């Protein structure tokens, strides 16, 4: 822990500065540091952690997809032997992506999830676990691919179970969870019907609970509902 | 990339 | 040299892949590796080197400016004592920026410039030296500020001297040089009149030589001329 | 940021 000597509050403060400067690797490092202090995270702090890592891995995923696209094209015969370079560089980016995923999953396992007793914290962390297994699934090709897929599924399902018992259908975390779990069904599990069904049911259940919300809550909920509708339009 | 959050 | 074991051609190939994937730190590392093979760079290779580092330092400059802006605001009294965090993080970004500048300047000095015998290569490297001293000048506050400023000036001037003797006034490297040297006068040397004069004279001399150019050369030249006109519009 | 290249 290179952040071991810095105050928890200073790490959080610097994470917020890193966000403003769009320094997401720095942000993730500061938030990792904060988690490793061993105290539970607040709502705002969980959001900082998620934003930092989503941006770091988001960059790596975008790069990996570019490199994989080149690798596949260069392996379509008639292209003339590229050499090992595209594969080697795709593998380098892939390994760095897997490292980040393992880091996040490590933080969740040691010991964010086990200490998370409230619905919002537990659902948030379990959603994250599902997400970082999904990212590993996106690049997995070998012996463990199925077990990686099922780890994502298991985390998402546990999050869903808690969210349905403990949260209203408009809760943005519940909505975000269902959004991402739906994408998992479509893109990873090869289950477009399950994806569509989950997104539609989630959208309709939220619609019917919107009347209970303030103007601010309504904005947050309808933001995620729009993303559900966007995906459904993509898929149907 | 479909929408995720 | 962590790239010491990789083939020069493989490093160049990977630099091009990194560019496509927008992995500019990777790109710079691959191009550093290529330079350290000790052979002269081609036109295309010089461009890869410049693009990689311009993007890396460009990100650091953008972040530094965000952090400095926050630091200055938080030092306007009435803001309540921020603590050391903004200063510490601005200093961290500043030190990483200075490291990159020192790396580039090191490559130019060992031994790109001394081997560059043609006008285009020598002017390109001297322009780069001017640029990476300008970036150091942007953040310099202490004993060496004046010497850093004059190092940039000296590199730019030597590049100008060669460009005026050896290159037509439409040569994109000559034009780019004058563009950046003009910015140096405006932003670093506090000499807006010199900046404006240099940009105007450069623009007018190029205008008068455009008739000599092919359609492709014309596109390249007029691209940089537009940037000169943009700055002049900003400044007058 | 004025234009540089
Ligand atoms: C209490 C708690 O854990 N809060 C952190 C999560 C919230 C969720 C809502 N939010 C958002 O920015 C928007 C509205 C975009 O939605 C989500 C929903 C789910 C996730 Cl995982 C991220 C963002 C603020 C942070
Ligand atoms: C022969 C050689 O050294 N070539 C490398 C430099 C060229 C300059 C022209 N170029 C460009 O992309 C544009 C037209 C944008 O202009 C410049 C001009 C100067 C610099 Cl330093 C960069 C880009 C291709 C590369
Ligand atoms: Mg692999
Ligand atoms: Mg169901
Ligand atoms: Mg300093
Ligand atoms: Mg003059």
């Amino acid at each position: 822990g290179a952040m071991g000597s810095m105050e928890r509050a200073s790490l959080i403060q610097k994470a917020k500065l890193a966000e403003q400067a769009e320094r997401y690797e720095d942000m993730a490092a500061f938030m990792k540091g904060a988690v490793e202090k061993g105290e539970e995270l607040s709502c705002e702090e969980r959001n900082l952690l998620s934003v930092a890592y989503k941006n770091v891995v988001g960059g790596q995923r975008a790069a990996w997809r570019v490199l994989s696209s080149i690798e596949q094209k260069s392996n379509e015969e008639g292209s003339e032997e590229k050499g090992p370079e595209v594969r080697e560089y795709r593998e380098k980016v892939e390994t760095e992506l897997q490292g980040v995923c393992d880091t996040v999953l490590g933080l969740l396992d040691s010991h964010l999830i086990k200490e998370a007793g409230d619905a919002e914290s537990r659902v948030f962390y379990l959603k994250m676990k599902g997400d970082y297994y999904r990212y590993l699934a996106e690049v997995a090709t070998g012996d463990d691919k199925k077990r990686i897929i099922d780890s994502a599924r298991s985390a998402y399902q546990e999050a869903m179970d808690i969210s349905k018992k403990e949260m209203p259908p408009t809760n943005p975390i519940r909505l975000g969870l269902a959004l991402n779990f739906s994408v998992f069904h479509y893109e990873i599990a090869n289950s477009p019907e399950e994806a569509i069904s989950l997104a539609k049911t989630t959208f309709d259940e939220a619609m019917a609970d919107l009347h209970t919300l303030s103007e601010d809550s309504y904005k947050d909920s309808t933001l995620i509902m729009q993303l559900l509708r966007d995906n459904l339009t993509l898929w149907t | 990339f479909p929408a995720t959050v």
